[PDB]
């Protein structure tokens, strides 16, 4: 089961805002500024932009 | 549903659509194909070969 996904028809089901991804919890969008990725190298952690489900590269 | 990704609610690859009177195993159905009877004085309605929607009403 994934509560956010109707499979049947492939959309998202009433409530939800996101399927999958690191700034998506339970079907939301996390909040701007949620870090969403801690660096495991030398690069900066990576942060939600309040809209979105993915986690973007820090620029 | 083979043609959804129930994980991320996108179609899985090679599938065009989800469901519709004009979707075939997650594919297309081809251009001119009729998916609905007209019931009144109308022509009969037909796939596009671009969606898995079979249309409702003539522009």
């Amino acid at each position: 089961a994934n509560p956010c996904c109707d499979a049947a028809t492939c959309k998202l089901t009433t409530g939800s805002q996101c399927a999958d991804g690191l700034c998506c919890d339970q079907c939301k969008f996390m909040k701007e500024g949620t870090v969403c990725r801690r660096a495991r190298g030398d690069d900066l952690d990576d942060y939600c932009n309040g809209i979105s489900a993915g986690c973007p590269r820090n620029p | 549903n083979p043609c959804c990704d129930a994980a991320t609610c996108k179609l899985t690859p090679g599938s065009q659509c989800a469901e519709g009177l004009c979707c075939d195993q997650c594919k297309f159905i081809k251009a001119g194909k009729i998916c609905r009877r007209a019931r009144g004085d109308n022509p009969d309605y037909r796939c596009t070969g671009q969606s898995g929607d079979c249309p409702r009403k003539h522009f």
